[PDB]
């Protein structure tokens, strides 16, 4: 996936403003609320029984932070997403057995969370750039499946 | 199916959209054309530039149909029956595209109505938009 | 919706499958695992090698559910209700995968029943398999 | 996407036995029958109102020859599908306004037609190779959209 130089600058600038303590947990939590069958992968995380329980679950927040950190790693290596995510791709396939369609769902949930957090500033051109990013991350995470 | 809570959530969120419905529909279309350029293949006769009068007019058509669907949430197949006829016989938009606009409508609502866009309401809105999309393509074959 | 002609076509084609239903279910699964390797993520507890007993047993279960749906083509939601409950609460397969298996079932039928797999029957079988898939995912949220 | 050398050999061997003219008309006809909304692009072809009308339509057959001839030409460049199809991609976007999802639908119909014609010879491994081919062609034809 190819971001223009203007798109790269816009994605980098917005990402610097992200609340790294909250955005990842909000994306993971919304995935588990909006697509509740995805809770299958997180049975060990405890109480996922209501939207409030999901979003306030400390394990959802903590894991979401790790997910966000991996997204940050991708944003720092936009010309090599496949190499950035190869180890996590093997992990999600061989160890965790996660259908990569879920990476698409999570990417679009993250876009919704960015729109929620940034309001007006999440303009249609900024969204289009982030759609390229989340698709590229999903493709890279799916790449080592076999 | 849409639960009683889903219907309550959708009516509240779309009620708050209110008179902004057409403007938000136009923004959702613009987001979709920029993010998912293949959707532009259905509008070769449109000026798709930012602030386009044709995009604004189409946004109003989309939004007004959604307002009607919300007002008839208990029986959307009947309320949308003429529209689904027209889709199956003329417009014939591939089903994949409705998911793209639905996502862009969620983004638009999240960016505009942060107090309304809770996780539960997000879930209900996504179900509602998927149900509308299902009705629109229900007569395709 | 399945038309009168769709029902006739599905019943005729599946009737010709006859005793081979379980074998064709296993072949469709094997085709899907080889062509669409992401589908294997739902089977970490299976030997997925060619001819494995687990794939054979699962193919029989898939085929039996399809045979039952054919026998209940007038009311598939009711006939598939228990299976749809199990999908929503336990199996939780993403909807995209049903399209992959459905395609592989069409390929399997085409490769075994050339006289039966006419364009009209192909169209009806695709509608039928999509209708079954919709029921199976209908209670997910 | 990329095929193993064994997959390339299997693709080329099967394709040498394809009547490209006949299979193209059959695949295009089946696209219009199975997914009848795709008829929107072909009003000038006349009567498409029943399966027999579609499958017997002489314009469907004549166009299918051209479609599958271009597909066949692409099989000569399996390592460069995007380049080979760039002009046709630009044409389908800029002049014909064809949603590229249609290329994915036609690719899977083609797979069904190959299975129908060849029977048991269209083994699960041969199908897997052809799935990579049709996905690569669809992706190549979608690549110049903007
Ligand atoms: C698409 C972007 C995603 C990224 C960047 C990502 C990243 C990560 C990372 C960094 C870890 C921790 C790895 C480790 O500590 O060794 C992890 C674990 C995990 N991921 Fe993902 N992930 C993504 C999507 C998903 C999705 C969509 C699902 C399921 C629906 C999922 C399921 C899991 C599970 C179950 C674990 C192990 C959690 C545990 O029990 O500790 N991942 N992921
Ligand atoms: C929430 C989803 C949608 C709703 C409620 C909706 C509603 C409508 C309505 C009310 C019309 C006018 C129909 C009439 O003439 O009576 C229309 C037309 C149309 N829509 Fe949809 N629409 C939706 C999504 C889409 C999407 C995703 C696409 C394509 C990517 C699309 C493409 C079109 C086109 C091309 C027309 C004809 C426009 C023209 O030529 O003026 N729509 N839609
Ligand atoms: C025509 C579509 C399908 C039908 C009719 C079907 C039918 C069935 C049936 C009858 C069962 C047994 C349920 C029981 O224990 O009572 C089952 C189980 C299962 N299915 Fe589906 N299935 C279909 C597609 C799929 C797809 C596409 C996938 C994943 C890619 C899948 C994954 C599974 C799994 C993982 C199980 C549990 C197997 C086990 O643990 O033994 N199925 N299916
Ligand atoms: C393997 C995929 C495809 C290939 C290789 C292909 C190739 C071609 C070629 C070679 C032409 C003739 C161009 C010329 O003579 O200048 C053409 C025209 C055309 N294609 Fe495609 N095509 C594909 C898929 C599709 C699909 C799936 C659709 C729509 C459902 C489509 C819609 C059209 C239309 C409308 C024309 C113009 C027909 C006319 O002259 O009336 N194409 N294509």
């Amino acid at each position: 996936v190819h971001l223009t130089p203007e798109e790269k600058s816009a994605v980098t600038a917005l990402w610097g403003k992200v609340n790294v303590d909250e955005v990842g947990g909000e994306a993971l939590g919304r995935l588990l609320v909006v697509y509740p069958w995805t809770q299958r992968f997180f049975e060990s995380f405890g109480d996922l029984s209501t939207p409030d329980a999901v979003m306030g679950n400390p394990k959802v927040k903590a894991h979401g932070k790790k997910v966000l950190g991996a997204f940050s790693d991708g944003l720092a290596h936009l010309d090599n997403l496949k190499g950035t995510f190869a180890t996590l791709s093997e992990l999600h396939c061989d160890k965790l057995h996660v259908d990569p369609e879920n990476f698409r769902l999570l990417g679009n949930v993250l876009v919704c969370v960015l729109a929620h957090h940034f309001g007006k500033e999440f303009t249609p051109p900024v969204q289009a750039a982030y759609q390229k990013v989340v698709a590229g991350v999903a493709n890279a995470l799916a790449h080592k499946y076999h | 199916v849409l639960s009683p809570a889903d219907k309550t959530n959708v009516k509240a969120a779309w009620g708050k959209v209110g008179a902004h419905a057409g403007e938000y529909g136009a923004e959702a279309l613009e987001r979709m054309f920029l993010s998912f350029p293949t959707t532009k293949t259905y509008f070769p006769h449109f000026d798709l530039s930012h602030g386009s009068a044709q995009v604004k007019g189409h946004g109003k058509k989309v939004a007004d149909a959604l307002t009607n669907a919300v007002a008839h949430v208990d029986d959307m197949p009947n309320a949308l029956s003429a529209l689904s006829d027209l889709y199956a016989h003329k417009l014939r938009v591939d089903p994949v595209n409705f998911k793209l606009l639905s996502h862009c409508l969620l983004v638009t609502l999240a960016a505009h109505l942060p107090a309304e866009f809770t996780p539960a309401v997000h879930a209900s809105l996504d179900k509602f938009l998927a149900s509308v999309s299902t009705v629109l393509t229900s007569k395709y074959r």
